[PDB]
């Protein structure tokens, strides 16, 4: 198990997905045209996980870029690292999806999906041992949300034994394109609960607050939020992209993180938060990554309990000190980790730090406090749905009110299920 | 692509198309003959201005539009006026005899003589389009052509183009400039027969515009030329999201998602600022906070109603010019604490913002000042139902005695249509009341 196939869908999907390929291409010594001008052999040892080798020792991202309009994807080709992506993997429609889940899932996107699956199958075939798929998308618009979840469903049909990962950007009124976002998100969460093994919940609420409160950006752009997203994505893929004892794969992650199959919504965290000169001591990384202020999902982990945790330290540091500090927070806050999964915190260290920082920590948590996120979206949803507001946009593409009711019910069930283990 | 076809019906529609298209030409640097120096791609292109203008091989940029009237006098002035070369003669369409302030003649008698010709020409523009977005229909409520031909056209357009989006800019009648006693009948008939076929409808109240011209521009007795120049500015602010590139530019359809919570509730209130004379704008730069604040002054509205005595369902701000998000957010924060803004309990209270960098322009020899920045607010308030109510009362006064009804019945209509239309407006008034009531 090595090769992953990456798909990015919609405005958000392709914006954050572009930053991901920018960040990791720098980490693996690949340049804006595709050539390797590195220095360490550790950079190329598992370059195969995310890149294909090409004619002339070029490395080509195993990346499929999907949108229902060409706006965002002409920007990706324009932008700093655009010329690296394989041009056949740009698969785009013309009319877009108007922030409408139904258009993504049932009408506009249905027209386009079979072409995306031909590129998926192309990349899937020239793979020694495919472990799975990761998708970047938001849940709030129509393409990345509705079409994205349509893809997932199709990929599962054709490759029912491979892993499915999402980086799924959850919406907030604090960073809001349209009033129908809670609808779109609730329709997609219903899909994600059934058809993914792992989902990283990137809440835009949490990114806005990190940007505002902790980084002193008064007027935060999507660029400022995506700076935080690509550093988190860099962190939660480190163990796949580098060595050397942890034979870490997506299946192993799924097995150890997910005690119950529907409860696979991970809260990510990063330390230190940036946009420095003083490197952080291991105690500080350990305090910071576990801090609510450093979570990429707007949930207080003190309101819930940690089912499982996976922590990843980057830089040159004492592993003695890393165990000591990781054991200190467990022993000093033991009520917040479930007694009925012994040794639920697993920690790893990797010598290569990220660009900029001498040392950093990335956190992956399956906390029951994630319910707060689904409760927040369940509330915004009901505010509108109890008066059937804005529904005509969805019923005009053939959807029924019963489908909204179903979806509202699955999410509220998810919330009940997370609440069940907080009290056990 | 994303092409938008404008259809201008009757005198008000036609004369407002002049104002608009004259304005768009100045906005994009298109000369009267149709040439555009700054366009290097000759014969065609994908540029944002191409949503409103096709290119010919000779370098002519040509409005994606059709002017239609049942008498030649108003369109003859486009055929011989400054911009006569801009339009292909087949875009400018006339009959010999008008509807005579009668919805019936505009819809049935004079109207059905020219309707196939109009759809045939609309079709010729629709086939120059690689991805047609929809139509923009400019017409008066009160005229016979504006009311009855438009209704017929809208019906027919729903047949030929399915659910392809249709926006109206509708001129709502006012006593200061009104031409006919029967305008309330025409208004209620067109409103009724158009309501299933229009996706969004910006009403413009001639009185509101008349008052703004007197008050803010110091114009003693405004003509139509005065009003249309102001209207074209508002129309331009709304269509500017379709005509310009921009990092912070939110498309108009995205605003529509927010503006229309149920099919029948599709009447946004517009409010524009600043409307100011050159005399008053000299040494008087108006900041983002001042023009934003001016959007919640109901004297700056396009329809005379009071949003303060009603409830909001959406609030969109379309800024153009020297504007950046920081200033906008600060301005909105100030307004939230200091002004009368109550949303319904089923809407989120966030204001949706869009920004075009191209600053607004002015037509040579006009009354508006050239300003560095400007803003159009589109709100969906229950207050706009006040406008339906005033007009519905005028209709009821006359309809109770059957005044003028014989002129409509003689051209083939029945009393059934009148009461069927009035009950639809009764229901619409009741809908705008229901949405405002809190949930349980
Ligand atoms: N704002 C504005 N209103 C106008 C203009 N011309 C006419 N009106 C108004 O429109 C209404 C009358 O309708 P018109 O558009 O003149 O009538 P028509 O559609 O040509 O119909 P007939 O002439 O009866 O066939 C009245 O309320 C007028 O004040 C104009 O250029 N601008
Ligand atoms: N963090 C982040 N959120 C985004 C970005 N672009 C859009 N969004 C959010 O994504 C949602 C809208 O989805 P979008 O991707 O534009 O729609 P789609 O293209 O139709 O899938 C809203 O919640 C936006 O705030 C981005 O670059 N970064
Ligand atoms: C109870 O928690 C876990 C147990 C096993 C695994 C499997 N592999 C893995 C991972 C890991 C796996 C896939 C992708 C990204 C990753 O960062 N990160 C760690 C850190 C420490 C460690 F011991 C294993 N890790 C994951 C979590
Ligand atoms: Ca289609
Ligand atoms: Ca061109
Ligand atoms: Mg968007
Ligand atoms: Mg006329």
């Amino acid at each position: 198990m090595r090769e992953i196939v990456h798909i990015q869908a919609g405005q958000c999907g392709n914006q954050i997905g572009a930053k991901f390929w920018e960040v990791i291409s720098d980490e693996h010594g690949i340049d804006p045209t595709g050539s390797y001008h590195g220095d360490s052999d550790l950079q190329l040892e598992r370059i195969n996980v995310y890149y294909n080798e090409a004619t002339g020792n070029k490395y080509v991202p195993r990346a499929i870029l999907v949108d229902l309009e060409p706006g965002t994807m002409d920007s990706v080709r324009s932008g700093p690292f655009g010329q690296i992506f394989r041009p056949d993997n740009f698969v785009f429609g013309q009319s877009g999806a108007g922030n409408n889940w139904a258009k993504g899932h049932y009408t506009e996107g249905a027209e386009l999906v079979d072409s995306v699956l031909d590129v998926v199958r192309k990349e899937s075939e020239s793979c020694d041992c495919l472990q799975g798929f990761q998708l970047t998308h938001s849940l709030g618009g129509g393409t990345g949300s509705g079409m994205g979840t349509l893809l997932i469903s199709k990929i599962r049909e054709e490759y029912p034994d491979r892993i499915m990962n999402t980086f799924s950007v959850v919406p907030s009124p604090k960073v809001s394109d349209t009033v129908v976002e809670p609808y779109n998100a609730t329709l997609s969460v219903h899909q994600l609960v059934e058809n993914t093994d792992e989902t990283y919940c990137i809440d835009n609420e949490a990114l806005y607050d990190i940007c505002f409160r902790t980084l002193k950006l008064t007027t935060p752009t999507y660029g400022d939020l995506n700076h935080l997203v690509s550093a988190t994505m860099s962190g939660v893929t480190t163990c796949l992209r580098f060595p050397g004892q942890l034979n870490a794969d997506l299946r192993k992650l799924a097995v150890n993180m997910v005690p119950f199959p529907r409860l696979h919504f991970f809260m990510p965290g990063f330390a230190p938060l940036t946009s420095q000169y003083r490197a952080l001591t291991v105690p500080e990384l350990t305090q910071q990554m576990f801090d609510s202020k450093n979570m990429m999902a707007a949930c207080d982990p003190r309101h819930g309990r940690y089912l499982t945790v996976a922590a990843v330290f980057r830089g040159r540091m004492s592993m003695k000190e890393v165990d000591e500090q990781m054991l200190n927070v467990q022993n000093k806050n033991s009520s917040y980790f479930v007694e009925w999964i012994p040794n639920n915190v697993k920690t790893a260290v990797c010598d290569i730090p990220p660009r900029g920082l001498k040392m950093s920590a990335t956190f992956i948590g399956n906390s029951t406090a994630i319910q707060e996120l689904f409760k927040r979206i369940s509330e915004q949803f009901t505010a509108m749905f109890r008066r059937k507001a804005f529904l005509h946009w969805y019923t005009g593409e053939g959807m029924d009110e019963m489908e909204f009711t179903e979806a509202e019910s699955n999410m509220n069930d998810l919330v009940s299920e997370y609440q069940q283990y907080q009290d056990a | 692509m994303r092409e938008c076809i404008s259809i201008h019906v009757g005198q008000a529609g036609v004369q407002i198309g002049n104002a608009c298209w004259e304005l768009y030409c100045l906005e994009h640097g298109i000369q009267p003959d149709g040439q555009m120096p700054s366009d290097k791609t000759i014969g065609g292109g994908d540029d944002s201005f191409n949503t409103f203008f096709s290119e010919t091989g000779a370098g002519k940029h040509v409005p994606r539009a059709v002017f239609v009237d049942l008498e030649p006098t108003v369109i003859d002035e486009v055929r011989t006026g400054t911009y006569r070369q801009l339009f292909h003669p087949e875009q400018l369409i006339t009959g010999k005899e008008d509807a005579a302030n009668n919805y019936a003649r505009g819809h049935y008698t004079i109207g059905k003589e020219i309707i196939d010709l109009v759809l045939d020409r609309i079709r010729k523009l629709a086939d120059q389009c690689t991805g047609l977005q929809g139509f923009l229909v400019f017409h008066s409520f009160g005229g016979g052509t504006g009311s009855g031909f438009t209704s017929l056209l809208m019906e027919r357009l729903s047949v030929d183009y399915g659910k392809k989006s249709k926006l109206e800019f509708s001129i709502y009648p006012a006593p200061q400039v009104s031409t006919a006693v029967v305008e309330p009948y025409n208004s209620i008939l067109t409103t009724h027969t158009t309501l299933e076929h229009s996706d969004c409808a910006f009403m413009v109240d001639n009185e509101a515009i008349y008052d703004i011209c007197r008050r803010n521009l110091d114009i003693e007795r405004p003509t139509y030329t005065n009003l249309n120049r102001l209207i074209s500015q508002i129309v331009s602010s709304i269509t500017a999201s379709l005509r310009f590139d921009g990092a912070l530019n939110v498309d108009l359809t995205e605003f529509q998602t927010n503006l229309v919570p149920y099919p029948r509730i599709h009447f946004p209130l517009a409010t524009y600022a600043p409307v100011i004379s050159a005399e008053k704008a000299y040494h008087e730069q108006l900041s983002v906070a001042e023009i934003t604040n001016a959007c919640f002054e109901p004297a700056n509205q396009m329809v005379k109603c009071d949003p303060r005595h009603g409830k909001y369902m959406a609030c969109c701000l379309l800024y153009r010019g020297d504007v950046v998000p920081k200033d906008v957010n600060a301005a909105i924060a100030t307004i939230k604490t200091k002004r009368s803004i109550q949303f319904v309990d089923w809407c989120p209270t966030g204001f949706k913002v869009g920004i075009n960098y191209q600053p607004p322009t002015v037509v040579p020899g006009g009354d508006l000042a050239k300003v560095q920045r400007a803003v159009c607010m589109l709100s969906n308030t229950t207050a706009i139902a006040e406008a339906w109510a005033r007009l519905d009362h005028k209709f009821d006064l006359m309809y109770a005695k059957r005044a003028f009804v014989h002129w409509y019945v003689g051209e083939g209509m029945e009393e059934g249509e009148f009461s069927e239309a009035r009950e639809d407006m009764a229901a619409l008034e009741k809908d705008y009341e229901e949405v405002g009531v809190d949930s349980v």
